[PDB]
Parts: structure tokens; C-alpha cells; sequence
């Protein structure tokens, strides 16, 4: 079963949640520090998310997608586009991004 | 909608002699106060057609067209902005003097309107650029609205699309708010000597043009936003209005 | 022979179809979740397409092109550019993108 | 005598020709279909060019440049900038891009 | 625990300091010369920072983040966006960038 | 040992010269032809520079920086950003770029 949308996709995983945001990223933080090679984003209401440091929890097939998501979040920040939804793992803090939805007019 | 050429989306702002963009917030105040005579503009052309119009009302609509830039205006009974009527019959429909002192002045020439307005009407209507339906009165309404909104652009510190680098009484034209990545209508600040705005807008829309179609383009609006804060014409925040989109590549 | 255009290309494959859209992407969905590392796009009329999760159906020569297409779709979403045509495999759900045409003609 | 420009470069190869366009790309086509992983561009006058599928005709040193050229063509298409010249091989159909010149002059 | 922001992150390392800038990059310098493959940025007040040449002080997990950071700094320079904070190692000259914060709050 | 700027960097190498340009790139040329996988740029006054074909004169640590410089030059061309200075090796023709400075000051 290949999902058609982010909600169906998110429902294929345990410990995930959909956040319906419809707002721009307020702060973008990027780190190259050893063992903390990660991106953190936050919104104006204080909601905070990460793209995790690559680790043993990730399949080989996820390594390039982690980098793609960080590219997408950086582009979203620079352009000020609204994020429609995030699917995030709730068993990490900040909540860890699994998928993103961008939606327009 | 087709894809508007970059040259028709290019917007030029009025910089001073030191490469610094004029700040229209500093020039007009936070609220632009402007005056108009007893309205009642009247056009008389023959081929015959008569038409009477409230200068005050048409200026009002035009200003509202530019509102997304964040500007605020204020009509005031006669250093402020002036809208007047002249009769030079100069083959020139409208003209504006941008004055950094606040006394910028816009004129609408009735003599030119009476002489030359209809000269492209039948040419356009055959091109499919304006509806075959369109009446000679509506066309004169259309040209007057375009003319006023276009001159308002000059009031708000804009020059013509092709006047980057060119020298002017109070300085030089410098491109502002560049955005080539977002498709959009041609600028209403197209150089009228080189472009027919109605024709170009019609080419963009792939259909005949109406009054509801015309107005400042996305880049036109972003350009005035730049003019509202001024600063260096060399500043990247002034020069570009969608360069962040580059990150998506 | 070498195709000259997307229709020629699409006709070189079984189970493909040309869709003429002339529409901007309405929704962009990107997932890094394991086994669902994919991009999904949809248009205002509900038409939905995927770039498939890389798998055994893909040649080694297709691995970088899958990533290129995902880059192109993200850029298309952000800029709101109209997509002229998609060549898509119809034996997948959502239909799976094989090629894209962007045209300003 | 080292090449100084695209004409010098093009003259260092057999079966190549310089095409002067001074036009934006009118159509951009990108395919990830297997054995047709390629880009095709065309101009309003109908002139059509490709970046070839990577193959045995390419040195290892050409593999990343093939990807760079496809990146440059996509960026040119999205930005609507004029292409000044292409150097292309005439023994492929569509003519195959060897080099590109962009000029604002 | 996983840090929530650049200050928490910076405090997880020795010889680091947070610089609050809220300024655009004034000069961007990029070198490909051997043993000096690096980027240097400066601000209008003269503050200067580098992304270090990759070396034995870097984990393998830091190699791509070094490149990402250089990408982010170039994009920040070109767009003229304000940099909110840098976390930098002070035991290098210029001070060496560990993390960056961009904020529109 | 601790360069702070492009003048320091250029003085750490033999056979280099500084060009103060403060001009946008006038012509950008990119080639994928075998043995000439290179970029050439020129300015309105005719000053011409290359990024060299990767070769035995390059350290492994310079391979990705060569690609980064070509990315930077292409971005500068597309945006019309002014190049402040180039540090270039004079024993190649066109002069070979070692470092670039972009300045808005
Ligand atoms: C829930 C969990 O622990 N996730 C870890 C996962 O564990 C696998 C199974 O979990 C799912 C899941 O993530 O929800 C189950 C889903 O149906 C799968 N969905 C799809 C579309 O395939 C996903 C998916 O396959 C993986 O995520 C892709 O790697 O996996 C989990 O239920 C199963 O649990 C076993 C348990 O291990 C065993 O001891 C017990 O006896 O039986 C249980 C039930 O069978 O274990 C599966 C792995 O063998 O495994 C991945 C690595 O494969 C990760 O460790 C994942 O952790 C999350 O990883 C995320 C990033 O990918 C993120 O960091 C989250 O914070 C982590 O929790
Ligand atoms: C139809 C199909 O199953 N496609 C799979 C392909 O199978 C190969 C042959 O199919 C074509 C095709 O895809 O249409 C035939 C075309 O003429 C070829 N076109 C060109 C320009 O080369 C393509 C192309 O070579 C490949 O797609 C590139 O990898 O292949 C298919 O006809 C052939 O069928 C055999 C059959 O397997 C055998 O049992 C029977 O006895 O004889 C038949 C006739 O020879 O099998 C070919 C493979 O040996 O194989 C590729 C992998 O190489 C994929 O599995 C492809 O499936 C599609 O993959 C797409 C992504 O690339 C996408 O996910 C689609 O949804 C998949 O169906
Ligand atoms: C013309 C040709 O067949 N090109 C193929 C090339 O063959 C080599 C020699 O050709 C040139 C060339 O491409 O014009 C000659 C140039 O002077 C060289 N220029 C420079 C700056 O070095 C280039 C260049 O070295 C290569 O292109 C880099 O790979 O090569 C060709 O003259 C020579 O021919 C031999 C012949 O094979 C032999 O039977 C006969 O007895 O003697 C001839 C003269 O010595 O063969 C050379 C290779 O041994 O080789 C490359 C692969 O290295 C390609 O196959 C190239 O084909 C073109 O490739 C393009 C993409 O790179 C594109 O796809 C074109 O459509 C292909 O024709
Ligand atoms: C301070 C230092 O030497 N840093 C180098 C580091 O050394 C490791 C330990 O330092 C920390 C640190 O950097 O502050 C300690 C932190 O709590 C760690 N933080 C987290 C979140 O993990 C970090 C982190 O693990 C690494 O930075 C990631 O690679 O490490 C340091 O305290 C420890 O010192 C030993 C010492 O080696 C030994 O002589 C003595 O007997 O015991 C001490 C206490 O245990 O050594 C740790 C490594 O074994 O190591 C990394 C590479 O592994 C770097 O060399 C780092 O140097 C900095 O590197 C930066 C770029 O990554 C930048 O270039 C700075 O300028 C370098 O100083
Ligand atoms: C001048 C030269 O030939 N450069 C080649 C270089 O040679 C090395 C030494 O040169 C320097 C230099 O490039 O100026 C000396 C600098 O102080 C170094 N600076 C720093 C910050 O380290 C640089 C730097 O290390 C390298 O460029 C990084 O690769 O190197 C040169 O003085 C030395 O000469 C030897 C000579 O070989 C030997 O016969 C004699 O007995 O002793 C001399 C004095 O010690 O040789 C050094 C290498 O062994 O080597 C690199 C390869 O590592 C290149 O070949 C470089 O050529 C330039 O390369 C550029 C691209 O990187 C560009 O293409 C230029 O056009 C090339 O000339
Ligand atoms: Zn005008």
C-alpha cells in the first residue's frame, strides 16, 4: 500500500502525529558540531522540530532523504513559505520530522 | 497564462545621485496626502464620443490598486501630491514629476486624450487584445485607468522597465525587487514608448483584456515596498524580491 | 531511435500515459520515513502522482535521476510554475512519474 | 594555445558546431525512465538539443559535468534567462550539448 | 539530552561562544587552493568567521555538514538575510563556525 | 598560517595575482566535453578566468572545492552579483581561479 497523502503516510508508523500548522518557520538552526549534526526549526508559538542526527535508527535508504529534508526546510525558511503539515515522531525531543506537506491557494 | 518575458517583469526604482533609492515614506510621510481639482474630467474624440469622469474617483481606485505595497493615502482639499489636468495636446496622455520634496505632480492631458486615444482601438480589437464587444467609451475608461495607475507608479518612485542605468533629473534608475522565478503579468510600468501595455497583458492572458485585469504586477508591488524603505540600490534585500526561491534548487 | 520530446519518450514504454496538465502543483509532500522515502504531488483537480521509493524496479542508472526529479518537483512547487505534461506509469497507485515537460509556449 | 571561449573549445572536437540562440529555453523535458535518463530542451524556433544518457562514450571525468549541465539548463529554464550559444555534437539526434555560453553583453 | 536551540547546543562544547549578530554578511570569501579549502565571512563591524578546512578534528559525520554550512552561508550572503546568531569555536583564527541561527522574530 | 581574507590567502601561494573587479560576470561558459570539463568566465573589460579541469595538480581535498567554485560562479552569473576580487594562478591560460571575494561594502 503506497500512501496518497501525508496523513495516510503518517498512519503507517507508530509514535507519529500530524501537526497542522499553516505558518512560516520562525527560526532555523543548523549545526555541524560533532555528534550534533542536525537542523532544528521552531515556529512562533514555540513548537520545535528536528531533523535527527543520522544514526542506527535510520535505514541506508533514509540517509539521502534526511539531507533532502534539511534542504527543503532551509528553502522553506529562506522563502518564508507556509508549512501546511508536519508528520513527526513524538518519542523524540524536539519532535522528529518524518514528512512535510506544503500546500497553496 | 503564458510566460511573461523577464524584461516585462523588470522594475526600476528612482535612485539619487549617490546610488541610494529615494524613500517615499520619508518623502510623503507615512500617509501620502494628495489633492485633485473639482474632478469632472471630460473627453471628446471623433471618428464621435463624449465621456465625463470624476478625477477624484479614478485616482481613488488607482491608489487602491497599489495598496498591497503597504502604502496609505489621504485625499486633501487644495509639500503634497498634486493631480491636475492639462491641455497641451502633446501626443502624451499623462506625465508625472517625481519630487523628493514631496510636491510630486501628475497631469492628465485632455487635449492628448481627445486626439490620440482611439488610435489603437480598432487595431487592438482585431488583435483580440480587447473584446470586439468593448464600446468606445469603455476603451477610453480603460486607457484612463491604466494611465492614472501608471502615473501613480511614478509617484511611488518607479520608473520604466527599460530605464535601469539611465540618468534622470534627481539621479538614476536602478533595478529593484527582481524576481524572475515567479510568473506574473507584465509590469504596468512598461515604457509606453516601447510597449503597448494592453497588447502585452493580452498576450499574457491569452485572451482579450478588461479593467479588472489591469493593475500593478507582483513585482510592481514589491518594487514600491522597496521604495517605501529606500536604502542602497546595491542592497540585496532591495535588488531581489524572491531570491530565496533559489534554495529550492 | 532517440525521442525528440516527452510523447516520443513515453511511447517507448509499456503502461505509461501522457497527461496534459498546464497547472501548478497544489500540494507537495516529502517523506523520509523508512520504506516510504518518496515525494507525492497533487493538482487542484485532485490528480496525484508519486516519485517512487527507489527499488528493484530501478536500474542503477535511474538512482540519480530519481533524485533529480524530486529536486525538479520541489523547485516547481516553490515557484508555482505550470507543469505542461507528465509521462506516468499507470500500473502504480498513485501513478508514477517517468518524465516531465515544462513549456512556456 | 589554450581555449579561451566556447568557440575555441568547440573547435577542439570533431562533429561539433556552434549554435547561436540568444533566446530563453521554450521547453524543458526531463526523464528518469530507464535507458532514457536524459534532458531535452527546445527553443521557440524549434531547435532541439539533448544532454545524452550517460554511456560508454563518456569518460569518468564527464559524469559529474553531465549532471552539472542538466542543473544549469533547468536553472536557465526556470529563470527564463537567454542562452547565448550551445556547442553541440551533430552526430546525435537531438544534437547533443557539449558546452553552453550565457552572455549578458 | 538533545538541545532545543543554538544556545543549548553551543553549551555542549568546550571553547565555544555564542555571537549575537542580527546582521547580514558583508564579505564572503571562498578558496579552493590546496590546504586552504575554506570559506571566510565577515560582518560590517569587522567580526570574521571561518568554516574550517576539513581535517583530523572532524568526524566522518561532520564532512557533509561542513559542506552544508558553506552552502547556507553562501545563500545567506547572496540573499542579504540577517544572521541571528553564530556558535563558534574561539580556539581557531578566524573563529570557527559550529552552528548558525537564522530568525525572523 | 591563519589567513583572514583573500589577500592573506593569495600571499600563501606562489604565482598568484589579485584582480579587483567590482563587476558582474559578463560571460559564463561551461563545458562537459571530455578533457575540457571546465568553466570559463569573462568580464566586460575582457578579463578572463577559468576553473581548471580536475587533474594531477589537485589534491583530493580540492576536488569538491572545484565543484563548489563552479557552483558559486554560476550563481553569481545568474543573479548579477558583483565579484569584488579574484585571486588567480598566472601560470595557466586563462588565469586559474584560486579564491573569490564577494563584498557588498
Ligand atoms: C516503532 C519503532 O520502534 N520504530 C523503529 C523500527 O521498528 C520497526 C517497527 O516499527 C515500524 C514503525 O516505525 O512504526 C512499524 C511500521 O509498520 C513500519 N512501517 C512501514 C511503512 O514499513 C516501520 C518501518 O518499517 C520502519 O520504521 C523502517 O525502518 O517500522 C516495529 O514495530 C518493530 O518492533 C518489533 C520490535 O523490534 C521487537 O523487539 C518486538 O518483539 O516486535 C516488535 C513488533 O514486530 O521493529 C521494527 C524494526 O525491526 O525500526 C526502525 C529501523 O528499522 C527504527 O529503529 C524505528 O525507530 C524510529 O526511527 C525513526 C527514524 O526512522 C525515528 O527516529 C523514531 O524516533 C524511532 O522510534
Ligand atoms: C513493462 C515492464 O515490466 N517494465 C519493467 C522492465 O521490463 C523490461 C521490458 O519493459 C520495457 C518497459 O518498461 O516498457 C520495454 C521497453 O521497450 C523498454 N524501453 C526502452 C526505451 O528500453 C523498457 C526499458 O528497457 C526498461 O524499463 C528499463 O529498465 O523496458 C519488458 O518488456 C521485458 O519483459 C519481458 C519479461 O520480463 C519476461 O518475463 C517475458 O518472458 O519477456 C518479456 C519481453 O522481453 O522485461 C524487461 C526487463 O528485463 O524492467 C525494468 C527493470 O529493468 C522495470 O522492472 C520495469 O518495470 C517498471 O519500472 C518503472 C521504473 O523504472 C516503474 O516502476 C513501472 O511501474 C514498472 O512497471
Ligand atoms: C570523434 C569521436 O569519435 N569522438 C569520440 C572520442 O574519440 C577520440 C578522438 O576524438 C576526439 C573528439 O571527440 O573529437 C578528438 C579530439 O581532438 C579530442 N579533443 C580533446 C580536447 O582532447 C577528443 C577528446 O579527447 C575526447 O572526446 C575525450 O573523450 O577526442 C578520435 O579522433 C579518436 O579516433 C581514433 C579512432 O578511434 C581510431 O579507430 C582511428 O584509427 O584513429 C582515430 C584517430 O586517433 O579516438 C579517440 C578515442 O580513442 O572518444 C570519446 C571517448 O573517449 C568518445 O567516444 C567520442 O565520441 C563522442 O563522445 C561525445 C561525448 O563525449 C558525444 O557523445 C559524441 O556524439 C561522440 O561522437
Ligand atoms: C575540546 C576538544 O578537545 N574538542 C575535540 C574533541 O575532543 C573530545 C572532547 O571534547 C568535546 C568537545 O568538543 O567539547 C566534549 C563535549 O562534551 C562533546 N560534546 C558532545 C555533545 O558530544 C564533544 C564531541 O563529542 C566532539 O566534539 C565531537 O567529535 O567533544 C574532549 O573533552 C575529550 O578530551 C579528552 C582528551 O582527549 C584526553 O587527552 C584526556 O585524557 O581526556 C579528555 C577528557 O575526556 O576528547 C574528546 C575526543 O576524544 O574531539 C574532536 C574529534 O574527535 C575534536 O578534535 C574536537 O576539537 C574541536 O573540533 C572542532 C570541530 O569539530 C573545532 O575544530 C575545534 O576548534 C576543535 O578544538
Ligand atoms: C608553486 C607550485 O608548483 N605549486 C604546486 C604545489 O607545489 C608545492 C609547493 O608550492 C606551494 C604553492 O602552490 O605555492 C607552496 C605554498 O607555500 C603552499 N601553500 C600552502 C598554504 O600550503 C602550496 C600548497 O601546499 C599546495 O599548492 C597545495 O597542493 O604549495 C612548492 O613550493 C613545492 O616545490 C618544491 C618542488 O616541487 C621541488 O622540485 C623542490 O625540490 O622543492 C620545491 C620547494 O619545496 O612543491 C610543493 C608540492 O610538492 O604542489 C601542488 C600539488 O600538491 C600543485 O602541483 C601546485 O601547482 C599549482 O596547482 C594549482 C591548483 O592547486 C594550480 O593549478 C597552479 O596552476 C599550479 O601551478
Ligand atoms: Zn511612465
Amino acid at each position: 500500500m503506497t500512501p496518497q497523502n501525508i496523513t495516510d503516510l503518517c498512519n503507517e508508523y507508530q509514535n507519529t502525529m500530524i501537526y497542522s500548522l499553516n505558518k512560516e518557520i520562525a527560526t532555523y538552526t543548523e549545526s555541524l558540531a560533532g555528534k550534533r549534526e542536525m537542523v532544528i526549526i521552531s515556529f512562533s508559538n514555540g513548537a520545535t522540530f528536528q531533523v535527527e542526527v543520522p544514526g542506527s535508527q535510520h535505514l541506508e535508504s533514509q540517509k539521502r532523504p534526511l539531507e533532502r529534508m534539511k534542504d527543503t526546510l532551509r528553502a522553506a525558511y529562506f522563502t518564508g513559505i507556509k508549512i501546511s503539515k508536519l508528520c513527526a515522531w513524538t518519542n523524540k525531543s524536539p519532535n522528529s520530522i518524518a514528512a512535510i506537506e506544503l500546500s497553496n491557494l | 497564462a503564458e510566460r511573461t518575458p523577464n524584461e516585462e517583469k523588470k522594475v526600476i526604482g528612482y535612485a539619487d545621485h549617490n546610488g541610494q533609492l529615494y524613500n517615499i515614506t520619508s518623502i510623503y510621510g507615512p500617509v501620502i496626502n494628495y489633492t485633485v481639482p473639482d474632478e469632472n474630467i471630460t473627453i471628446n474624440t471623433i471618428n464621435r464620443t463624449q465621456l465625463t469622469i470624476n478625477y477624484s474617483d479614478y485616482v481613488r481606485e488607482a491608489f487602491n490598486e497599489w495598496a498591497p505595497s503597504g502604502i496609505r493615502v489621504q485625499q486633501v482639499s487644495s509639500r503634497v501630491v498634486s493631480f491636475s489636468t492639462t491641455n497641451y495636446a502633446d501626443n502624451s496622455l499623462g506625465s508625472t514629476i517625481f519630487d523628493p520634496s514631496g510636491n510630486s505632480r501628475t497631469r492628465i492631458d485632455i487635449g492628448s486624450f481627445n486626439r490620440i486615444v482611439m488610435n489603437n482601438f480598432e487595431k487592438l480589437k482585431s488583435r483580440g487584445a480587447i473584446p470586439a464587444n468593448m464600446s468606445p467609451e469603455e476603451y477610453i475608461k480603460l486607457k484612463l485607468r491604466i494611465t492614472i495607475k501608471h502615473e501613480i507608479g511614478h509617484i511611488l518612485g518607479l520608473l520604466h522597465n527599460n530605464e535601469g542605468g539611465s540618468y534622470f533629473p534627481h539621479g538614476v534608475g536602478l533595478e529593484v525587487a527582481r524576481c524572475r522565478l515567479l510568473n506574473q503579468a507584465p509590469s504596468i510600468m512598461l515604457n509606453g514608448s516601447n510597449y503597448d501595455y494592453i497588447d502585452r497583458l493580452s498576450h499574457y492572458l491569452e485572451r482579450p483584456v478588461t479593467e479588472t485585469d489591469i493593475g500593478p504586477s507582483r513585482n510592481d508591488i514589491e518594487g514600491v515596498r522597496v521604495m517605501r524603505r529606500g536604502g542602497s540600490g546595491n542592497s540585496f534585500t532591495n535588488r531581489f524580491s524572491c531570491l530565496g526561491l533559489g534554495l529550492a534548487f
